[PDB]
């Protein structure tokens, strides 16, 4: 919370912005030419793993 | 076409009436009391385990 009186958006987590970063990346190429969008496959779904295994830790598996 | 022969009744299900023995034995197991109660509620466990590997297969939260 103090980065909370620092910033003035708070922002639902936990998983909220991770996917919806990678819905951007993957679909929408923003550096169209094929060499770095090998880096941008690797790093949308880097942002999968925290809603994925923690739900997945729960019960309800990653892919549901 | 030897069973409707045998038994016009006849039962639905998918593994689910072996769920429903299964919880037939449970009842009576609390409800018969004594020492018959203990290997007659384990076999009552036992049934469960097989549709349950069958809804496995299926994918989900089996156990839940």
């Amino acid at each position: 919370v103090k980065n909370a009186i620092d910033d003035g958006c708070v922002v639902p987590g936990a998983g909220a912005v991770e996917v919806a970063m990678a819905e951007a990346l993957i679909k929408h190429k923003p550096s169209v030419k094929g060499r770095a969008q090998l880096g941008v496959q690797a790093f949308a779904d880097a942002l999968l793993i925290i809603p994925k295994v923690l739900a997945q830790n729960s019960g309800f598996d990653l892919q549901e | 076409c030897r069973n409707v022969l045998l038994d016009p009744q006849l039962v639905p299900g998918g593994g689910a009436s072996e769920m429903a023995v299964a919880h037939a034995l449970t009842e009576k197991s609390k409800a018969m009391t004594g020492v018959e109660q203990w290997p007659y509620r384990a076999v009552a466990q036992a049934l469960e385990v097989i549709p349950r590997t069958l809804i496995q297969n299926c994918g989900a939260s089996t156990i839940r």
